[PDB]
DNA sequence: AGACGGCTGGCACGACTTTTGCAATCGCAGCCCT
DNA sequence: AGGGCTGATCGTGCAAAAGTCGTGCCAGCCGTCT
């Protein structure tokens, strides 16, 4: 970096005309996701130092107060793209420290308190094929039928945990039935709204 | 100008001292922070034109 | 928001990334170990709760 | 009495040995290790904030740099100077370090020096001092030349720092040829040059201490209480404990039982470390209550074998786990090894130590002429008068340990 | 205007500490090797 | 049909080589008054 435009590039703004608000897919969600921190610790009065992969942790949530790092390596504002090995965090302006959220995966779903709670209970539309059954499906405790025409069960059919076990025992390995989402929301995930729109 | 985010305070002071008397629309700096939100940018259909 | 200086007392600024990394790493480890459906499901419930 | 038949155990090695080795570590060393271990076990258990501003510390210097007209490179170099400033207020990393970290040929020594000189005295005067000395020259030059004896002070500050370092006023007067005691006004003004103008704010140096225990000296007999909040607690996941016996699969039960055994061994290791620490700490606080009360000057010769014999402490587990224990008491924050003071000779059945000697030597050098400090021979005489009998060899050696100038080198013009 | 003198730290030896590097053969009996 | 052979369990020290302090000891040096 010639440093003749780095500060110049630091100050910028957009028009933001005709802004839209809508959902997305997890790709951009992890595109925002950058770091990985482990601990819930707030601050250590033992050394008055930031938590290591904790809250307000280094190698996470953006730069450090100075261009100096928490470990101490590559401590200069002149160092722009060099990443110290001791703790990997971008050494730059603290403004980006406000402009860095994270993404938390934990690899599994649960209840969305988005539907059936607001003045409009989108539940039915939100759960689509489940139709206000996504909340019940948020328990991984039914493993309802996913597919299976050989078994006398619809693909989008409710098979509670006991119902799932009975189907697996009776229909053998023909009555496919999965959970997470458990009651109906997985079959919602395996559904097409075009037929539902035509039927409605 | 009239509040809290001293971030463009430096720009305002520099412009006034230069007699520039100029400001940049930018973003509600706090709505730029609300984008920082955006369900963690989860809602960014923002079609900035 | 440290009022007294000795203790910060983060006024509603807790981080659940603790739970995030805990559950994700535990799930990654136990997944290779064919974890019980019960433990996996409890982690699932608390994971997206 | 004699020999015939009769008579009749053993310890464990490797796994128990590893668990024991974990405890000789530091407190936070044990805490981070516990976190990393618990990362595995499935059977165990108002956007931001700010300080003084405009008065914004190093960031105030960064802002005053952002408060002046400069290009992208000038601002970047000023930021490199400001961010590379230590808690003493001087430029922590020089221009060369910033150039090396950047690796940019466009940023040059001349450009960096110009940007730093533009940021030499803005808020406050003498920031990023880059080894304050030319910072002192900058303070003198920024100070009005109408101040009397300013020429003498500037001449002294130019290249006579070494002569003033030894407090050799005679050498300074002979070298600079300054009028004797007329340069005293200049020297006093140099004393009031506001060093650490950066540290004035940058010395916001925070205080850090995590004593492993607290000695309340509760009505005498210094009452040592273990830092239970600083003592971690190992919890076993009882849900896993109730979810393994019902496991009709033997492999899951075996893995759970092995994990439980390992976790129990670890928790027992931590608890044994804590308990042995508490017992030995009680023994030492009994031994170092005089060190706790009167202080390091009255710090008795304390040793582990003597303490182990005195308190029936562990003969070798103690020698292992003794590392890294800290205590907060009326004296202050003291290390575990800091409690034990070396052995020194004392006649008439009395006894002597090392920390006692250090504090006594500090007092004796304090009890010396400001022009002429106490000789190592004089320190030996003082120690013998105290009954310590340190002698000149150990006196000079400990004064070196105390890191103070003795007589012929602390000598100053009165 | 060179020696005194204590500094003052380099150098020394042992004397107290100290850290790591160290797990088994059980126990039968069935299974594998011969 | 007979031998090998297997480890499921078997857990608060020490010891050992090393290091490191205490105290001494020693060698040059500078302030100075000769």
């Amino acid at each position: 970096k010639d440093l003749l435009k780095f500060l110049k590039a630091q100050t910028k703004t957009e028009e933001f005309d005709a802004i839209k608000i809508a959902l997305a897919s997890p790709d951009m969600i992890r595109s925002w996701s950058f770091g990985e921190v482990k601990k819930p610790e707030t601050i250590n009065y033992r050394t008055f130092k930031p938590e290591r992969d904790g809250l307000f942790c280094a190698r996470i949530f953006g730069p450090v107060k100075d261009y100096e790092c928490l470990c101490g390596k590559y401590k200069r504002l002149k160092h722009r793209g060099v990443i110290c090995e001791k703790c990997g965090v971008e050494v730059t302006q603290t403004k980006v420290r406000r402009e860095r959220m994270g993404h938390i995966e934990l690899a599994s779903p649960t209840a969305h308190i988005w539907f059936l709670k607001s003045l409009p209970s989108r539940i039915g539309l939100l759960l689509d094929m489940p139709l206000r059954d996504i909340e019940r499906v948020l328990y991984f405790e039914s493993y309802v039928v996913i597919e299976g025409g050989m078994t006398n069960l619809e693909r989008q059919q409710i098979l509670t945990e006991e119902q799932y076990l009975d189907a697996l025992e009776e229909f053998g390995d023909e009555f496919d039935a999965k959970m997470g989402a458990e009651a109906i929301q997985a079959l919602l995930k395996s559904m097409d709204l075009e037929q539902e729109c035509e039927q409605l | 100008v009239k509040s809290d985010d001293v971030n463009g305070r430096t720009k305002m002071y520099k412009n006034i001292v230069d007699g520039n008397h100029q400001m940049e629309p930018g973003m509600p700096e706090s709505f730029n922070v609300l984008l920082k939100e955006i369900r963690s940018l989860g809602i960014n259909i923002e079609l900035e034109d | 928001v440290p009022l007294d200086g000795g203790r910060f007392a983060t006024s509603d600024l807790n981080d659940l990334y603790r739970r995030v990394i805990n559950r994700n790493n535990r799930l990654k480890r136990l997944l290779d170990l064919a974890a019980p459906d019960i433990i996996v499901r409890n982690e699932k419930r608390m994971l997206q709760e | 009495m004699k020999q015939g038949l009769q008579l009749r155990s053993l310890a464990m090695t490797p796994q128990l040995q590893q668990a024991i080795r974990l405890l000789q570590l530091s407190t936070l060393e044990l805490q981070q290790e516990l976190q990393q271990a618990l990362e595995s076990n499935p059977l165990l258990e108002l956007p931001v904030y700010q300080g003084e501003t405009t008065q914004t510390l190093q960031d105030y210097l960064m802002w005053q740099v952002e408060l002046t007209p400069f290009t992208d490179t000038d601002r970047a170099i000023a930021t490199s100077i400001v961010d590379a400033v230590d808690d003493t207020g001087y430029l922590t990393i020089q221009i060369e370090d910033i150039v090396d970290s950047i690796g940019d040929d466009e940023i040059g020594l001349e450009e960096v020096e110009a940007v730093l000189k533009r940021i030499q005295r803005f808020d406050p005067v003498g920031v990023a001092a880059k080894d304050l000395r030319d910072c002192l020259l900058i303070q003198l030059s920024q100070f009005a030349k109408e101040t009397p004896w300013l020429e003498e002070a500037r001449l002294i500050i130019s290249d006579h720092l070494d002569l003033l370092a030894n407090h050799d006023f005679r050498t300074l007067m002979r070298v600079t040829r300054l009028k004797e005691e007329v340069l005293k006004e200049a020297v006093n003004l140099i004393q009031s040059l506001d060093p650490r103008p950066g540290q004035s704010i940058q010395t916001s140096e925070p205080e850090y201490v995590i004593p492993d225990v607290l000695v309340r000296k509760v009505s005498g007999r210094w009452t040592v209480e273990l830092n239970a909040d600083s003592i971690p607690r190992l919890k076993i996941n009882q849900q896993y404990a109730a979810m393994g016996n019902s496991a009709r699969n033997d492999a899951d039960g075996q893995f759970i039982r092995s994990n439980l055994q390992e976790a129990r061994w670890l928790i027992k290791s931590l608890e044994s470390r804590n308990d042995t620490l508490l017992r030995v700490s009680r023994c030492i606080v009994e031994q170092q209550q005089a060190f706790f009360e009167q202080g390091e000057e009255y710090m008795k010769p304390m040793v582990l074998a003597d303490i182990a014999q005195a308190v029936e402490m562990h003969e070798s587990t103690i020698s292992r786990v003794t590392t890294q224990k800290y205590l907060h008491s009326p004296r202050g924050i003291f290390e575990l090894k800091y409690f034990f003071s070396s052995h020194v000779n004392t006649e008439g059945g009395g006894e002597a130590s090392s920390t006692a000697i250090r504090a006594l030597v500090k007092k004796l050098i304090a009890a010396e002429n400001p022009a002429k400090p106490l000789s190592d021979s004089k320190l030996t005489s003082m120690l013998s008068e105290q009954g310590i009998m340190v002698a000149r060899r150990t006196v000079a050696k400990y004064r070196e340990s105390l890191s103070i100038p003795p007589s012929n080198q602390r000598k100053q013009l009165v």
